[PDB]
RNA sequence: UUCCCGGGCCUUGUACACACCGCCCGUCACGCCAUGGGAGCGGGCUCUACCCGAAGUCGCCGGGAGCCUACGGGCAGGCGCCGAGGGUAGGGCCCGUGACUGGGGCGAAGUCGUAACAAGGUAGCUGUACCGGAAGGUGCGGCUGGAUCCUUUCU
RNA sequence: GGCUAAUCCCCCAUGUGGACCCGCCCCUUGGGGUGUGUCCAAAGGGCUUUGCCCGCUUCCGGAUGGGCCCGCGUCCCAUCAGCUAGUUGGUGGGGUAAUGGCCCACCAAGGCGACGACGGGUAGCCGGUCUGAGAGGAUGGCCGGCCACAGGGGCACUGAGACACGGGCCCCACUCCUACGGGAGGCAGCAGUUAGGAAUCUUCCGCAAUGGGCGCAAGCCUGACGGAGCGACGCCGCUUGGAGGAAGAAGCCCUUCGGGGUGUAAACUCCUGAACCCGGGACGAAACCCCCGACGAGGGGACUGACGGUACCGGGGUAAUAGCGCCGGCCAACUCCGUGCCAGCAGCCGCGGUAAUACGGAGGGCGCGAGCGUUACCCGGAUUCACUGGGCGUAAAGGGCGUGUAGGCGGCCUGGGGCGUCCCAUGUGAAAGACCACGGCUCAACCGUGGGGGAGCGUGGGAUACGCUCAGGCUAGACGGUGGGAGAGGGUGGUGGAAUUCCCGGAGUAGCGGUGAAAUGCGCAGAUACCGGGAGGAACGCCGAUGGCGAAGGCAGCCACCUGGUCCACCCGUGACGCUGAGGCGCGAAAGCGUGGGGAGCAAACCGGAUUAGAUACCCGGGUAGUCCACGCCCUAAACGAUGCGCGCUAGGUCUCUGGGUCUCCUGGGGGCCGAAGCUAACGCGUUAAGCGCGCCGCCUGGGGAGUACGGCCGCAAGGC
């Protein structure tokens, strides 16, 4: 655009969505439970996925992927959320956190222990 | 009407160079002569004289090239690789004696008009001022 | 040498490339969140006309209608404008709820077709217009982003 | 209701002086001087009381602090386009320290807005900070500057100063006291509780230091502050040992069963000596005070710690925490086993349905290391909003076309100005930060001292090339004059022939039509075919082109009139009068709408005949709106060259339409095809650019959702923007 348009209209800075309304800006969000369900994954895989409806502390209630192996989440077990998404399964924005409130970390995992939040094992 | 009568003295010797013309010729103002005269000195044109075409006045520009060359494309090299405006109407420049450019590491000039008149890039800063920043040539 | 099957060479078109036993379109039924519409309803703000109006400054009265006086005046007191907010009547904004429905977008994959891509089997596309189970058909005009000088589906 | 003191209040006096009205002088907004007139001061206290000290009063000036005003700069939405009644100005007045619609009365009818008024949304602003090569983007925690608020809303009093967080009056909400009348409250001060939240500390020590308030001082206050406490929250420094030690123990890992790995790693040898115990032990701190001197200067000269017995020095002294992510590509690090579309991984690409270097452990490996990963957010990359630094023939993108308003842009020569522009000088750009240097804690982080830097704005001076401006020239742009031309350019009227249909007439039989075949249909009321006559509507064969004209849509018989654009020649006239053009306004195929006409042929809808698995379609027979005209709407399109307008520049060749010419050819202006240079992702483009440039307008920013929704505007509707 010649430059005495640039003047009249000048360019357009570029807004950018939020793919976490966990809202707050906050970086976890505490909720409960309400369903504990499995889930069809996306066409390309096949699965059975954990996956859990929560009433958020912000007033949002969305699904979130249950991550590790077991998991002694029930319905109203209270818990906190993560974020980040699961891509083949539909609508599933944030991930639960292991270790913290009622969600227990992974038992037996000796591998990557800081996520899915067990704790160190002794050996002698 | 040219709207900007400089700029198209520099096409036609851009022009001109590129099919490589022996010579060009511009319609003429002590302005454009004043530009030429920089070039001539600075080794990018042979020179050029005044000269009258259908009763009006215009400027012979004479082409500098290159010697021929070897292998595919024997077309020599150009003196004048490059020549660009830089304050256009519609957007004009002026930078200050601290702003001038070095082109291309100093094997270029900037052509610059102040009101000491116009002077090359090193002419200006040895001079000492700023001004509308006209011509990049390379 | 027209035709049936298999095949070779040049060329052309293509949205095919697990390569025409290819692609892909839509309907309806069916598995999903989101959207509007959403009558009204619950309430928040603000606007306008009118009415009520605390405090307090300011103006007036301050009277054999109070108090002080050196008689100049002072205070108490009364009245008035302004005025926080309140009420009445409608105008808009906004949030929550929500009868009610539009299609949407994939979604276990079924269904009936064959519209488009090869002259896709009636060249396609197109603004419009009527029509139709559905891709759609047809009228008028346009475009080339069209091939080469009876019908006959699908994998 | 009563008593009473004062540095509390009031009345005369003195007028240094000052305030005020009127005059005069200077100055120039209400600054200063002056004369008369009127009006205005004070407070006392302590000492050693014959002198000093703390105070008080009127005034002038200084200093510091603030009030008010102006230029400029300071986010998003135009689906917010009009806003405005004290609103805009005036006279007079009220109020204040002071200008002012700040307020009031009266007068005028103004003021603002696309240069974005009004509306809505978000938000304290800055020094700076993060990021970035930079330009830029993002942010404003802590520290410093300013603003604003102190449960919500209004209000004033006191005062140098407030419309006052720990002051007051009132209204509302909330909590508490209540003899039900009425009262009391206000941590966004330091700690602490409670709630909300992913989450954010001690109800500590001290006034020793610095600072602030009062006081002659001694001194008192000080949750400002100086410290300590808790939290790897951040930064920096430090430890978990050092040297020797097998051609290499065991265990675990792989194995080609030869052996390879963990690995000098461990054991062990020797050495230092984190923690810890013992002893000494701070600076931070010399003023205020005391003495000499005159309560000065100067000289001396003693008291004074929270931190804390902490930092540090000296002595002694033990081998004494390692974790976390990752190892398919991006990306540094690979192998067994287990699991078989499971269980699971996952930032994208994508792994897993029996050999998985991608899942799960193990061995080994890489990376960092008192940390390491994750999530959220910002900049980065991203030249993906392109100022630097992008695009629009087919990828997203040229507005359907024009006219022209604002605006942007502007040929050649001379001169005045000096607004932009440039230069110099000076002021300002606080400190902190940033950069440089030196230095202080053993180093650093941290701190001090110094230096340099700096956009911007103020003032003075200077330059005049360019931009601007004013004046004066010019003719190369533009327009004009004269003459000549081509044309389906537009509008109005008229007229011609062909064909269809229909009606009349003649003559003449048994069919015609139609299809791949057929049938519907028409025909004995005589059709088709053939001849003659009439009526009527619509469109113009050959000419006709790969042609012409028009801004586009678009425009074909012929004639006349009305009329627009355009090209060439002459070189005559004006003298830059130019280009582009947001908004506006007008035009705008077809279909569609309204009112009225008209109606041959064709023909959506529809009615039938076929075909087919069905046929709602293609094919056949009919047929209405419509197609035609007048007037008024509609405003779309593959409105296509999918290519905005203008100007200058850059090989040629060939065909052609149309002017001029010395008419083998040359020269203008159009239409095409090849092709220099060059451009292009390619295909292509290529003096009719998609090349090289300049000006201006339009538009684009992954696909679907969707040209949908909502809002507005237009429209009779359809529906359009
Ligand atoms: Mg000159
Ligand atoms: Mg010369
Ligand atoms: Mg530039
Ligand atoms: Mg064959
Ligand atoms: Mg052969
Ligand atoms: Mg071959
Ligand atoms: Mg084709
Ligand atoms: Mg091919
Ligand atoms: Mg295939
Ligand atoms: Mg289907
Ligand atoms: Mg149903
Ligand atoms: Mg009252
Ligand atoms: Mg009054
Ligand atoms: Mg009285
Ligand atoms: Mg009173
Ligand atoms: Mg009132
Ligand atoms: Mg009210
Ligand atoms: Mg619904
Ligand atoms: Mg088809
Ligand atoms: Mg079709
Ligand atoms: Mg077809
Ligand atoms: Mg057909
Ligand atoms: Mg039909
Ligand atoms: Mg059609
Ligand atoms: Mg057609
Ligand atoms: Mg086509
Ligand atoms: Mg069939
Ligand atoms: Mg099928
Ligand atoms: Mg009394
Ligand atoms: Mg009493
Ligand atoms: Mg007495
Ligand atoms: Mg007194
Ligand atoms: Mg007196
Ligand atoms: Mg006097
Ligand atoms: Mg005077
Ligand atoms: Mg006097
Ligand atoms: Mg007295
Ligand atoms: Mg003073
Ligand atoms: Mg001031
Ligand atoms: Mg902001
Ligand atoms: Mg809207
Ligand atoms: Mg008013
Ligand atoms: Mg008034
Ligand atoms: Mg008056
Ligand atoms: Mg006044
Ligand atoms: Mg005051
Ligand atoms: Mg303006
Ligand atoms: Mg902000
Ligand atoms: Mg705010
Ligand atoms: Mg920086
Ligand atoms: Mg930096
Ligand atoms: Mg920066
Ligand atoms: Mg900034
Ligand atoms: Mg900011
Ligand atoms: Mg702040
Ligand atoms: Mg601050
Ligand atoms: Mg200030
Ligand atoms: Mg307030
Ligand atoms: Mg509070
Ligand atoms: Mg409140
Ligand atoms: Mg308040
Ligand atoms: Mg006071
Ligand atoms: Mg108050
Ligand atoms: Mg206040
Ligand atoms: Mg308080
Ligand atoms: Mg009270
Ligand atoms: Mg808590
Ligand atoms: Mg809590
Ligand atoms: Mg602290
Ligand atoms: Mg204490
Ligand atoms: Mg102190
Ligand atoms: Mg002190
Ligand atoms: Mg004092
Ligand atoms: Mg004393
Ligand atoms: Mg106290
Ligand atoms: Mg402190
Ligand atoms: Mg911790
Ligand atoms: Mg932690
Ligand atoms: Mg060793
Ligand atoms: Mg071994
Ligand atoms: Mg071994
Ligand atoms: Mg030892
Ligand atoms: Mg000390
Ligand atoms: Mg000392
Ligand atoms: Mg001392
Ligand atoms: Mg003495
Ligand atoms: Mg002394
Ligand atoms: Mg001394
Ligand atoms: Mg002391
Ligand atoms: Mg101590
Ligand atoms: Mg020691
Ligand atoms: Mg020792
Ligand atoms: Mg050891
Ligand atoms: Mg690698
Ligand atoms: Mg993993
Ligand atoms: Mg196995
Ligand atoms: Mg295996
Ligand atoms: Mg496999
Ligand atoms: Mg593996
Ligand atoms: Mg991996
Ligand atoms: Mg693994
Ligand atoms: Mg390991
Ligand atoms: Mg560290
Ligand atoms: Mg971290
Ligand atoms: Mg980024
Ligand atoms: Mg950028
Ligand atoms: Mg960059
Ligand atoms: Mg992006
Ligand atoms: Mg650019
Ligand atoms: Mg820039
Ligand atoms: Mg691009
Ligand atoms: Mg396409
Ligand atoms: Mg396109
Ligand atoms: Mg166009
Ligand atoms: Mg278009
Ligand atoms: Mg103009
Ligand atoms: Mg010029
Ligand atoms: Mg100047
Ligand atoms: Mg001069
Ligand atoms: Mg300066
Ligand atoms: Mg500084
Ligand atoms: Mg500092
Ligand atoms: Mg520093
Ligand atoms: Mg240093
Ligand atoms: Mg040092
Ligand atoms: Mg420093
Ligand atoms: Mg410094
Ligand atoms: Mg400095
Ligand atoms: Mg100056
Ligand atoms: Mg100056
Ligand atoms: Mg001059
Ligand atoms: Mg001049
Ligand atoms: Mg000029
Ligand atoms: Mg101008
Ligand atoms: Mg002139
Ligand atoms: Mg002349
Ligand atoms: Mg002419
Ligand atoms: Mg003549
Ligand atoms: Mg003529
Ligand atoms: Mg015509
Ligand atoms: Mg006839
Ligand atoms: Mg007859
Ligand atoms: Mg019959
Ligand atoms: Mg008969
Ligand atoms: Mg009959
Ligand atoms: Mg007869
Ligand atoms: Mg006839
Ligand atoms: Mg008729
Ligand atoms: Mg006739
Ligand atoms: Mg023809
Ligand atoms: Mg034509
Ligand atoms: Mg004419
Ligand atoms: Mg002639
Ligand atoms: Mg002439
Ligand atoms: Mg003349
Ligand atoms: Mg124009
Ligand atoms: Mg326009
Ligand atoms: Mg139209
Ligand atoms: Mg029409
Ligand atoms: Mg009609
Ligand atoms: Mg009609
Ligand atoms: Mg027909
Ligand atoms: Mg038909
Ligand atoms: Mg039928
Ligand atoms: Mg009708
Ligand atoms: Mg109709
Ligand atoms: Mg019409
Ligand atoms: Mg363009
Ligand atoms: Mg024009
Ligand atoms: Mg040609
Ligand atoms: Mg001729
Ligand atoms: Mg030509
Ligand atoms: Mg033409
Ligand atoms: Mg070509
Ligand atoms: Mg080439
Ligand atoms: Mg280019
Ligand atoms: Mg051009
Ligand atoms: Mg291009
Ligand atoms: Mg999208
Ligand atoms: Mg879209
Ligand atoms: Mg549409
Ligand atoms: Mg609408
Ligand atoms: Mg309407
Ligand atoms: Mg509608
Ligand atoms: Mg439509
Ligand atoms: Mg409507």
């Amino acid at each position: 655009p010649t430059i005495n348009q640039l003047v009249r209209k000048g360019r357009e800075k570029v807004r950018k969505k939020s793919k976490v309304p966990a809202l707050k800006g906050a970086p976890f969000r505490r909720g409960v439970c309400t369903v504990v369900r499995t889930v069809t994954p996306k066409k390309p895989n096949s699965a059975l996925r954990k996956v859990a409806k929560v009433r958020l502390t912000s007033g949002y209630e969305v699904t979130a992927y249950i991550p590790g192996e077991g998991h002694n989440l029930q319905e109203h077990s209270v818990v906190l959320i993560r974020g980040g998404r699961v891509k083949d399964l539909l609508g599933v924005r944030y991930h639960i956190v292991r270790g913290v409130y009622d969600a227990a970390g992974v038992k037996d995992r000796k591998k990557s222990r800081s996520k899915y939040g067990t704790k160190k094992p002794k050996e002698a | 009407m040219l709207t900007d009568p400089i700029a198209d003295m520099l096409t036609r010797i851009r022009n001109a160079t590129r099919v490589y013309k022996e010579s060009t010729d511009v319609p003429a103002s002590r302005f454009k002569e004043e530009i030429l005269r920089i070039l001539a000195r600075e080794g990018f044109i042979k020179g050029y004289e005044r000269v009258d075409v259908d009763g009006k006045p215009y400027l012979r520009v004479y082409l500098k090239y290159g010697p021929r060359r070897q292998g595919p494309d024997p077309r020599p090299e150009q003196v004048i690789h490059h020549i660009r405006r830089i304050s256009k109407p519609g957007r004009r420049v002026y930078v200050g004696v601290k702003e001038i450019p070095r082109v291309r590491r100093g094997l270029g000039i900037a052509i610059l008009s102040t009101s000491k008149g116009v002077l090359t890039d090193r002419e200006a800063r040895k001079l000492g001022v700023g001004g509308e920043l006209i011509c990049e040539v390379w």
